[PDB]
């Protein structure tokens, strides 16, 4: 099966350098173009680079050219892309792309039509900031957070890097009306986060609400109580 | 009194390699700043030469050669390299004093369907002698038949057309080159910068 | 380089119904356009190429056509599996670009938010720093504004939105929107409050608290 395996990315600081790997199988490397292709967060697609076969012939986007090499190891089915002074607009999910063939039995020449196969992605982040663990702090439900008999708490989750965190509630047993929101990159480089669920009023009293935060990337697991608070 | 540049790299059509084109530039003045300082080239290689210093040297005329050739060919157009390019084609000499420039123009010379316009030669009895230009189109004796100007059994036309379409592969991709030759005879010199 | 615009940004529909997505490019590409499936936490997957031909393996109800500068992705009898980003690509002309994208959200009908607010906690408080949360629960649709008030004061620049994916159930949507001060700051004044516009809500909904009463 036509497999593409990447690696290599991750955690940069402005002006810093990094080489993607991407180790195909299950198809001819050697008679295919390849291409990166990148998405920015909450961005679209941006084409990167491409290839050739032999790998003779090399073509970029104007952002990245002469900091970006794309090269390729035939014998090892292996294609690279070498960043250097990595900027802060070069922070996205980068993927390895074969395009379509459509060469038609012996002609010399190949030919593509759009990407039909793509890798699963790497993450790259350039930033200032480095990794650190984040702070949970209690939203309280009071008076101010019901609405008739509904009731919503949660906590917050802040200050952290990289992405991700997960947040569970009394260690997955309560799911039904969490909403757990996607984080947000403050102005200061570390991200935040709030997990939020809506139970009984009349339960806040006799039922106790804790909630579980793991950061993996720092080895960070915070549990915080979450209490009733007079308003 | 600015020299004629952007004639050579702004025209509308290129010469194919094999009748490469070559234009004398004499008795001007030319800016390569606005040239060298652009980020729309794939290969900018320069021998015998600082290209910074070219703004304050001086020559005595400069030879702006193009054409086109596919990517993966690029590379042959320097000094000492071969290939059918190289070898048949387009040849530098070993002592090459002046600058390679290429870049992809697969929307000026794709045409869909093919582009067959643009010719290489296939076949040649013996290398090239560098800055020659071969445009014979008698046909090739590959084996001990006299062929009497006509095709057959190893009786091959010598000349082969690019196929450029626009869905080509990158490397199959047609691409327009221009070669600077700086030469100083004893003669007087009549171009050079600012 | 040659844009790909892609309208509209949203098409809101039911399974069953046949989804038109547009994209207009600057410049003629020809027939030499493609169309992307995208998930979330996925790659694209390729659906059609050649502006009308179909990848392999792809259902009849996708369907493409167009040419020049003009292109369209016509989604038959909308499945639940057809609610995702599609992205249309021109892949001849350097640099390829790609369109903005289109999603298509699944259709139902408008329903108020639930708002409430929360004040920041006490161990926030002793590190420097204070987070106030509004929160908005189960509305459609996406658009909505919060607004905060210190003092009656309207603020803008201090506060970030953050905002769920369509709910797998209701179809609904949540938002959270942080205020963040100093602590200094945040003593300044006495009156925090969060108000709400949405076109489900027939008049703004205001939730407030005083500090130091909570
Ligand atoms: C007029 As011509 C030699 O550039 O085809
Ligand atoms: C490739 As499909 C949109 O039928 O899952
Ligand atoms: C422009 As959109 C909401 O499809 O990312």
């Amino acid at each position: 099966e036509v497999r593409l395996v990447e690696s290599g990315g991750g955690l940069v600081k402005p002006g810093g350098s990094l080489r993607l790997s991407c180790v195909a199988s299950g198809f001819t490397f050697s008679s295919y173009e390849m291409h990166w292709v990148r998405q920015a967060p909450g961005k679209g697609l941006e084409w990167v680079s491409v290839i050739s076969e032999s790998g003779a012939t090399t073509h970029y986007t104007d952002s990245v050219k002469g900091r970006f090499t794309i090269s390729r190891d035939n014998a090892k089915n292996s294609l690279f892309l070498q960043m250097n002074s990595l900027r802060a607009e070069d922070t996205a999910v980068y993927y390895c792309t074969r395009p379509q063939s459509v060469t038609v039995f012996g002609v010399a020449a190949t030919s593509y039509e759009a990407f039909d196969f793509w890798g699963q992605g790497l993450r790259v982040t350039v930033s200032s900031a480095s990794t650190k663990g984040p702070s949970v702090f209690p939203l309280a439900p009071s008076s101010k957070s019901t609405s008739g008999g509904t009731a919503a708490l949660g906590c917050l989750v802040k200050d952290y890097f990289p992405e991700p965190v997960t947040v569970s509630w009394n260690s997955g047993a309560l799911t039904s009306g969490v909403h757990t929101f996607p984080a947000v990159l403050q102005s200061s480089g570390l991200y935040s986060l709030s997990s939020v669920v809506t139970v009984p009023s009349s339960s806040l009293g006799t039922q106790t609400y804790i909630c579980n935060v793991n950061h993996k990337p720092s080895n960070t697991k915070v549990d915080k109580r979450v209490e009733p608070k007079s308003c | 009194n600015l020299c004629p540049f952007g004639e050579v790299f702004n025209a509308t059509r290129f010469a194919s390699v094999y009748a490469w084109n070559r234009k004398r530039i004499s008795n001007c003045v030319a800016d390569y700043s606005v040239l060298y300082n652009s980020a729309s080239f794939s290969t900018f290689k320069c021998y015998g030469v600082s290209p910074t210093k070219l703004n304050d040297l001086c020559f005595t005329n400069v030879y702006a050669d193009s054409f086109v050739i596919r990517g993966d060919e690029v590379r042959q157009i320097a000094p000492g390299q071969t290939g059918k390019i190289a070898d048949y084609n387009y040849k530098l000499p070993d002592d090459f004093t002046g600058c390679v420039i290429a870049w992809n123009s697969n929307n000026l010379d794709s045409k869909v369907g093919g582009n067959y316009n643009y010719l290489y030669r296939l076949f040649r009895k013996s290398n090239l002698k560098p800055f020659e230009r071969d445009i014979s189109t008698e046909i090739y004796q590959a084996g001990s038949t006299p062929c009497n100007g006509v095709e057959g059994f190893n009786c091959y036309f010598p000349l082969q057309s690019y196929g450029f379409q626009p869905t080509n592969g990158v490397g199959y991709q047609p691409y327009r080159v221009v070669v600077l030759s700086f030469e100083l005879l004893h003669a007087p010199a009549t171009v050079c910068g600012p | 380089d040659i844009v790909m615009t892609q309208s509209p940004d949203t098409l809101s529909l039911s399974p069953g119904e046949t989804a038109t997505l547009s994209c207009r490019a600057s410049q003629s590409v020809s027939s030499y356009v493609a169309w992307y499936q995208q998930k979330p936490e996925q790659p694209p997957r390729l659906l059609i190429y050649g502006s009308s031909s179909r990848a392999t393996g792809m259902p009849d109800r996708f369907s493409g056509s167009g040419s020049g500068t003009d292109f369209t992705l016509t989604i038959s009898s909308l499945e639940p599996d057809d609610f995702a980003v599609y992205y249309c690509q021109q892949y001849t002309n350097w640099p390829l670009t790609f369109g903005g994208g289109t999603k298509v959200e699944i259709k139902r009908t408008v329903a108020a938010p639930s708002v409430f607010i929360f004040p920041p906690s006490d161990e926030q408080l002793k590190s420097g720093t204070a987070s106030v949360v509004c929160l908005l629960n189960n509305f459609y649709p996406r658009e909505a504004k919060v607004q905060w008030k210190v003092d009656n004061a309207l603020q803008s620049g201090n506060s970030q939105e953050s905002v769920t994916e369509q709910d797998s159930k209701d179809s609904t949507y949540s938002l959270s929107s942080t205020l963040t001060l100093s602590k200094a700051d945040y003593e300044k004044h006495k009156v925090y409050a969060c108000e709400v516009t949405h076109q489900g809500l027939s008049s703004p909904v205001t939730k407030s608290f005083n500090r130091g009463e909570c």
